[PDB]
């Protein structure tokens, strides 16, 4: 009962003191939390001791002229830059003394893969896989004004005919 | 696949004791050479070459109904096998890789299960295993570890080793070959004619200066530790007594006077003049049976010769 469009992605470069950057025009998306069971089994029983996680998140996108962000992602992959990213779900605000904040999943890592593709008379898309350092942290997060105004994204409001407006 | 062990005072077999075995592998005999290299000559002299030891290996595992019992079972294994006491090992094989046979799923003709939780493929009497050969091995144990794979299954790796002589001692004498009394202990590995009383079965001759012997053993019975034992009723009085033999040395008994009806027990490197009070000063030479025809030649037509021995194999 939840449309994915609602979920939103925010990125930021760690050692940069600026507000996050939304990721536009991502078609697919995925978030895998694998686990490796450090289990030791006795000869007369069984036991699990620990677990080494291998979390990660995958995404696609469509490379529109306006933003140069994909270039930043690529520079990361090739230069091994640490990025902190969080998906902040819209339409799920805070409960107690929190209204502008929104549910989220904050995690940082390095972009372990990036790869684009393009065909004739076709939009040029790409796919990035991003690692996750350790465990992620959840917490209600607020959005930056920029992301808020983008979220609206109204399209071609009513203009007029015969030269009143373009 | 049972690994029978005859110890001094008892008989044991592992699969009777819930101890299946994977296989038995028997190495050959470690040939210790004795070469000597001449200083500047492209070739080295053979001083000697000699068999030493026939190291056996037997990995055996075991299943039980519960994890605790493992301990008991393991201890039993040690208490049952690891014996410095020179034992006599006998190998066992199967004649067939047996399967479960056809049955009927009509609430009848159900399948059996052994004392251990396994399917009894041995339906008939003629299914179970056999002493594959009529020989044994004088054997001692060497160190084992016991890795416990899962559940109640645990493996072991027995490493047995020959004791005195690296050979396949044949069980039963050559007189049981003569008198067909004892049954078993004669496998087809030994190419033995059925003509009991015929040649190449008989080691009991009478009134002969010279006679013929077929030593069925591939390995040669020159070593004294083997149970080569002769006894002769000399037939004719004399002062000296020579007898020759092929694949061996000449033998004399000079310097002691004998009589006809007196008997000599000629044990390995040993001479009972009349069963006791050994008179073994005369020409200390021991006889040697190699294989097949071992022709002997006495000198005065002994009224009886007969000799039991043991066949040894390599």
């Amino acid at each position: 009962m939840k449309n994915s469009n609602d979920r939103i992605i925010l990125f930021r470069k760690a050692g940069e003191k600026v507000d996050a950057t939304k990721m536009l025009f991502l078609t697919e998306y995925g978030l895998s939390h694998e686990a490796d069971t450090d289990t030791e089994d006795t000869m007369d029983g069984s036991y699990n001791t620990g677990g080494s996680v291998e979390s990660t998140m995958s995404g696609t996108a469509k490379m529109f002229y306006g933003d140069d962000f994909a270039d930043e992602i690529e520079d990361a992959v090739v230069d091994r830059v640490l990025y902190e990213a969080w998906e902040v779900e819209s339409r799920i605000p805070g409960k107690n003394g929190d209204s502008a904040k929104f549910k989220a999943k904050y995690f940082q890592g390095f972009h372990n893969k990036f790869e684009l593709k393009a065909e004739a008379n076709g939009i040029d898309e790409y796919e990035y896989e991003y690692g996750v350092n350790g465990r992620f942290q959840r917490g209600f997060a607020t959005l930056p004004e920029a992301v808020t105004k983008k979220l609206k994204a109204t399209g071609y409001r009513f203009h007029d005919t015969t030269k009143e407006d373009a | 696949d049972i690994e029978l062990t005859k110890k001094d005072g008892t008989v044991i077999k592992l699969s009777e004791y819930g101890f299946i075995v994977n296989d038995i592998v028997i190495d050959s005999m470690q040939i210790n050479t004795k070469y000597q290299d001449k200083e500047n000559m492209n070739g080295r002299i053979l001083m000697g070459s000699n068999y030493i030891s026939r190291d056996i290996v037997v990995p055996c595992f075991c299943k039980v109904k519960n994890r605790s019992d493992i301990a008991y079972m393991r201890d039993m294994l040690y208490s049952l096998t690891t014996d410095i006491e020179p034992m006599y090992l006998r190998e066992i094989r199967r004649k067939e890789e047996l399967n479960y046979r056809f049955t009927q799923p009509t609430s009848d003709d159900y399948v059996k299960l052994d004392k251990n939780n396994f399917p009894d493929y041995e339906y008939s009497r003629h299914d179970q295993q056999i002493y594959v050969n009529g020989k044994q091995y004088k054997v001692i144990f060497n160190g084992v570890i016991n890795p416990k794979q899962k559940g109640n299954k645990v493996s072991f790796e027995l490493k047995f080793e020959t004791t005195e002589l690296p050979y396949g001692e044949s069980i039963g004498t050559s007189l049981e070959l003569e008198e067909n009394k004892k049954v078993g202990l004669w496998s087809f590995d030994f190419n033995i004619d059925w003509h009991a009383g015929g040649d190449k079965r008989k080691y009991t001759f009478e009134n002969l200066s010279k006679g013929t012997v077929y030593y069925h053993g591939s390995a040669p019975n020159d070593q004294f530790n083997m149970y080569k034992k002769i006894t002769i009723i000399l037939g004719e009085d004399t002062e000296s007594f020579v007898w020759n033999l092929t694949h061996a040395e000449i033998m004399k008994i000079e310097g002691i006077k004998l009589k006809a009806g007196d008997r000599i027990v000629y044990d390995s490197f040993r001479v009972y003049k009349n069963g006791v009070e050994i008179s073994t000063e005369t020409n200390i030479s021991q006889p040697k049976f190699k294989y097949g025809a071992n022709k002997f030649e006495f000198n005065q037509t002994v009224q009886k010769v007969q000799f039991d021995l043991k066949f040894y194999y390599k």
